[PDB]
């Protein structure tokens, strides 16, 4: 669920 | 009995019992069965029975623990778990620099952070000369962990008090255990709505699995260490968090503690690179660099010294990476620009508000600086020209209708593609007319004017007249978790944070970049006066408008895809006026509210000073600030500052018609629109556009040219925070190389 | 974006609220 993900830890 | 271990593949050629709990303990001899905890740790069948069997003396101790472990945990209380949690001897590493040997503590000693912090061999001959137990080396074999039966569970984790809602053993802590800035909420709580910059304590993030695949099967050890690291950072964000500081806070029995200590450094550096810890305005100098020498060989040119450029520069510098910042203007800050000339108050010509302080980098940086923010109250009366405060029922009636219009827009857009996009303003209008048609209801002129206020407030938010903004995508970013909590006035101004970020960096002012050439071995950067710079990598953080104007010559040229995205966003604009007075003439009517609204006489004038801000939360000084948005930005482009001031004063004398208003004694009017190297306030999605545009603009080119800035942050567009975070993002990308 | 609003925030047009339901929760 993309909504919740931490911004700095989803940059793949 | 036997001398062999149960576990298949165990290299223990001589099992010995660590427990010695039974008066019948086998020690180094024969036993019916050796129970395996790790390659270096076993306990004999006698000591097993000592706790496991009801008729044995250690059964009480095992049943009591088994009960606590039930009212507290989600893992099964096995004897092996009891052993690893309760009986396994602790290990601690000698702190003498030239020794650093790991030592087993006697079974009665309970390891504490203070003991670990100062421990040396022998602490109850040259004790440091005694050979290290051969079992210690084994721990650093990758298969060592694979033959660990149960994962480590930390004791008295600094993270524990922040996680009382989770089963301790689900977040890497032991069920048998047990004044932070209110804005620090790093961990999601169970059953919480999304909020920005939160991590799940019990699940690894995508980038984490990417970096540490070996934990996909069992993330227990990682989560415990990551959670501990974050807790420690937020416990004290004014110092670099180092492995040395973490190690004493890693408390777990057994040789596994050695493996935990060995992992903490890897995780620390990953957390640092990504910008989760050791960040903000923290400064670190030569021989204090936050990343190993392995990252240091490289160089970077950063273009632009606003929040984004300075964020990346601060990060990279602290990392030990060679960085030069080129700024076009005679000052750093960009859209952060504070006027400190007003009596007893700091007034931003640009940004000054913090939208959602919880987990906000800005809130962290205020903590680091010992700065206090002012939380806005809710009240904002809608005052009419001239004098009348809007009836509470009229106020509620039109708020309801305004937001109802937004609901149906959000409903209309569900099945529309970019190719069918229509302007938000037009859509709202149509829906409004078609509603008055449908239902015979008719609103008064005032009710219509109040609706105009709300429309104006949308235009302020987007930095554009609503007939330019996308109905489909105006609020695109809310698809992602946003910053929760207080909105505040940064009373000291963003400039204090800016100064602090830039302090001691290599920054070249009055150096407008004109050419960027990344066709050769390294990037050639040339300024407008022909001065040459070169580096391995380049980061551009110039405002959207400047990218749209094509003020920088790229070779090779930016892709057509990028250009489409760049042009699909709007260079939004607002201007500010600040006014100083002899006394606080508004106190009687306004009654301490942080701001007051201005009901528009007409749709055309709606963005002309819609909200007035009291710029002294201490209610002592007399400075008002207001904004010019939407259509009114245009109407002011040919007016000089004095003329704008005249219209603002005319407005105030209307709003406060039944009283006198003193003359202002000092003021400013901003002209961001015509600042050559900026030309805007903040981005928005133009009709036809998508939020994905932010991602496309953000995309590096060949790992050589990188982009940051508020117009590159899809999650958090527009803001200083968003710009700051885009810089941290790019610093991480650049440092990885 | 809506998130830029401090005074008199708009509320309409928001997508439904999602709520994390983890198992690690007591
Ligand atoms: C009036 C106003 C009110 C605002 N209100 C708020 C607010 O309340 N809260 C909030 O969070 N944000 C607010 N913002 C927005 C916020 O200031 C910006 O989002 C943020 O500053 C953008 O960051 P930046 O780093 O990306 O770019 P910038 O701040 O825009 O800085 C970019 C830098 O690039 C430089 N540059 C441009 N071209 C070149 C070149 N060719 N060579 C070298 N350098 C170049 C510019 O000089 C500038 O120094 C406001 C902005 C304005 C103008
Ligand atoms: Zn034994
Ligand atoms: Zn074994
Ligand atoms: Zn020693």
């Amino acid at each position: 669920d993309p909504h919740f993900h931490h911004f700095l830890l989803s940059q793949t | 009995g036997s001398r062999k271990c149960e576990k298949a593949g165990c290299t223990a050629t001589c099992p010995v019992c660590f427990a010695s709990a039974s008066e019948r303990c086998a020690k180094n001899g024969y036993t019916s069965r050796w129970y395996h905890l790790s390659c270096g740790e076993h306990f004999c069948n006698e000591c097993f029975d000592h706790y496991y069997r009801s008729h044995k003396d250690g059964y009480d101790k095992y049943t009591t623990w088994k009960k606590i472990w039930t009212s507290n945990g989600k893992t099964e209380p096995s004897p092996k778990a009891f052993m690893a949690d309760q009986q396994l001897p602790y290990w601690v590493q000698c702190t003498k620099p030239e020794c650093r040997k790991w030592r087993q503590l006697t079974k009665e000693i309970q390891l504490t952070p203070q003991i670990a912090k100062t421990y040396r061999c022998g602490m109850k001959s040259d004790h440091c000369s005694l050979p290290e137990d051969l079992r210690v080396l084994e721990v650093s074999n990758h298969w060592w962990y694979s033959m660990l039966i149960l994962p480590p569970l930390l004791k008295d984790s600094v993270a524990a008090p922040l996680l009382s809602a989770y089963y301790p053993d689900c977040v890497g802590m032991s069920p048998s255990c047990t004044g932070m800035n209110r804005y620090f909420q790093p961990f999601y709580q169970p059953n919480e709505c999304g909020k920005a910059l939160c991590v799940r304590p019990d699940v690894m993030e995508l980038d984490e699995l990417y970096e540490f695949p070996e934990y996909s099967r069992d993330p227990t050890m990682y989560l415990a260490l990551r959670n501990l690291i974050l807790a420690l950072w937020y416990t004290n964000c004014k110092e670099a968090l180092t492995p040395q500081k973490c190690i004493p806070h890693i408390i777990v029995r057994g040789l596994v503690r050695i493996r935990c200590v060995q992992e903490v450094e890897r995780i620390l550096y990953f957390m640092t690179r990504k910008g989760l810890i050791n960040t903000g305005v923290l400064s670190v100098g030569a021989d204090q660099y936050l990343l190993p020498k392995d990252y240091h060989n490289k160089s970077v040119i950063i273009i632009g010294a606003g929040p984004a450029g300075l964020a990346a520069a601060r990060q990279l510098h602290n990392f030990g990476i060679k960085v030069t910042v080129l700024e076009a203007k005679d000052r750093i800050g960009g859209r952060v620009w504070d006027d400190k000339s007003f009596k007893g108050v700091t007034v931003g010509r640009g940004a000054q508000i913090v939208n959602g302080c919880i987990n906000n980098p800005v809130a962290l940086m205020c903590e680091q600086l010992g700065i206090s923010m002012h939380k806005f109250g809710e009240r904002c009366d809608l005052i009419q020209e001239g004098g009348r405060i809007t009836d509470p029922t009229i106020d509620k009636r039109m708020d309801f209708h305004f937001n109802a219009l937004l609901d149906v827009v959000s409903e209309w857009r569900k099945d529309k593609t970019q190719l069918q996009d229509v302007p938000l303003g037009e859509k709202i209008e149509e829906i409004y007319k078609a509603f008055i048609k449908e239902s015979g209801i008719q609103f008064s002129e005032l009710e219509g004017q109040v609706l105009q206020f709300h429309l104006s407030n949308l235009e302020y938010a987007c930095g554009s007249n609503l007939h330019q903004v996308s109905a489909r995508s105006w609020d695109h970013n809310e698809f992602f978790a946003q910053f929760a909590g207080d909105h505040t006035l940064l009373t000291p101004g963003y400039s204090v944070i800016i100064e602090k970020l830039a302090e001691g960096l290599d920054i070249q002012l009055k150096s407008p970049v004109q050419c960027i050439d990344y066709s050769g071995d390294e990037v050639q950067v040339t300024t407008t006066d022909g001065t040459g710079y070169s580096a391995q990598k380049v980061l551009v953080t110039v405002p959207l408008a400047l990218l749209q104007k094509g003020a920088i010559q790229f070779n090779p040229p930016l892709s057509e895809k990028k250009m489409k995205a760049i042009n699909s966003l709007g260079a939004g604009i607002i201007e500010k006026i600040a006014l100083q007075f002899p006394y606080r003439f508004w106190d009687s009517k306004v009654q301490g509210a942080d701001f007051f609204g201005h009901v528009p006489p007409s749709a055309s004038k709606r963005g002309l000073f819609a909200v007035f801000y009291d710029m002294d939360p201490q209610k002592k000084h007399s400075v008002l600030m207001s904004v010019i948005a939407g259509e009114a930005v245009a109407s002011v482009r040919t007016l000089d500052d004095k003329q704008v001031l005249q219209q603002c004063m005319a407005t105030l004398r209307e709003l406060f018609k039944e009283q006198e208003v003193p003359d202002p004694t000092k003021y400013f009017v901003t002209r961001w629109s015509t600042d050559p190297w900026i030309q805007m306030a903040y981005s928005f999605v133009k009709t036809g556009g998508s939020g994905e545009a932010y991602d496309i603009i953000a995309e590096d080119i060949q790992g050589t040219v990188f982009f940051a800035g508020e117009a590159t942050n899809r999650h958090f567009p527009q803001t200083v925070t968003g710009a700051y975070l885009s810089g941290v993002r790019e610093a991480s990308k650049i440092a990885a190389f | 974006a809506r998130t830029m609003q401090t005074a008199r925030k708009s509320t309409g047009g928001k997508a439904p609220r999602k709520q994390l339901a983890t198992k690690a929760a007591r």
